[PDB]
């Protein structure tokens, strides 16, 4: 996360982190239920063996809520393509169930029509992660969050050197130096409505981080609700 | 009108069916007697920041 702020106690409880053999994070995820994590399909080509960590806000100190979970099944969308990052979505089923507590809770899945008409028309959404704090910099030891405006679709297409498919949407700023970055991929984009948080996106890609005239591109979760429902029953 | 007017007075999901507003809730909640509010069925319901 470039710019933004720290998540305070209990404010980002649906955050998950994908960790490698060295206990280093490489991607984010969103807790959907006691057995399932939402992430980006492209993150699956970044480590041979990995686990999932939840309930963590500071990677440098033991806080009391941290839990590591092993992955039982990896369900990647069969239409994912590395060429364009279309269908950049995957669900992970864990071997053991997540025990909810302070800093550990799921985000809600919304219904498609209502989410597209009411959530995605709000002024802003919220992105979070332990990713790079600068395009060429290092990953954050603190969990960060950032309010990102929804961006007009035609404006986003005009600014982009890569295709924006029906399965993507844009959020962020034109010139203000705030955006998601490397290591945040797969993490949550949520929208608040009457104090309840609904998953609206997945951190996917960008031409660098926080560059002028460029936006953050997110997987459009509302187009995959039936797909997610199928994956969570198998 | 209907769902376009303050979410139809619904806590969460709003749908327009025939001539009237119909409210519903996310998995893990049930609709209250008033047909508008959403009640969590158990501890740590989806979408709520944690206090305890
Ligand atoms: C080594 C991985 C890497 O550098 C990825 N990052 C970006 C650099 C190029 N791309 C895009 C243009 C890309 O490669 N794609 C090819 C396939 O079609 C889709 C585009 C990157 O994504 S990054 O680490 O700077 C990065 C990653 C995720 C981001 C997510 C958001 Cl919301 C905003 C910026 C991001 C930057
Ligand atoms: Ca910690």
């Amino acid at each position: 996360i470039v710019g933004g702020q720290e998540c305070k106690d209990g404010e980002c409880p649906w955050q998950a982190l994908l960790i490698n053999e060295e206990n280093e994070g490489f991607c984010g995820g969103t807790i959907l239920s006691e057995f399932y994590i939402l992430t980006a399909a492209h993150c699956l080509y970044q480590a041979k063996r990995f686990k999932v960590r939840v309930g963590d806000r500071n990677t440098e100190q033991e806080e009391g809520g941290e839990a590591v979970h092993e992955v039982e099944v990896v369900i990647k969308h069969n239409r994912f393509t590395k060429e364009t990052y279309d269908f950049d979505i995957a669900v992970l089923r864990l071997k053991t169930p997540i025990t909810f507590r302070m800093n550990v809770a799921p985000a809600c899945l919304p219904e498609r029509d209502w989410a597209e008409s009411t959530l995605m028309t709000q002024k802003t959404g919220i992105v979070s992660g332990f990713g790079r704090t600068h395009e060429k910099g290092r990953q954050s030891t603190r969990l960060k969050m950032l309010e990102v405006p929804y961006v007009d679709r035609n404006s986003c297409k005009l600014s982009s050197s890569f295709i924006i498919t029906q399965n993507m949407f844009c959020a962020g700023y034109d010139t203000k130096q705030e955006d998601a970055c490397q290591g945040d991929s797969g993490g949550p984009h949520v929208t608040r409505f009457k104090d309840t948080y609904f998953v609206t996106g997945i951190v996917s890609w960008g031409e660098g981080c926080a560059r002028k005239g460029k936006y953050g591109i997110y997987t459009k979760v509302t187009a995959f609700l039936k797909w997610i429902d199928r994956s969570m029953k198998t | 009108k209907l769902c376009s007017l303050d979410n139809g007075d619904c806590d969460q999901f709003c749908h327009e069916e025939q001539n009237s507003v119909v409210c519903s809730c996310a998995r893990g909640y049930t609709l209250a007697d008033n047909g508008k509010a959403c009640i969590p069925t158990g501890p740590y319901p989806c979408g709520k920041q944690t206090l305890e």
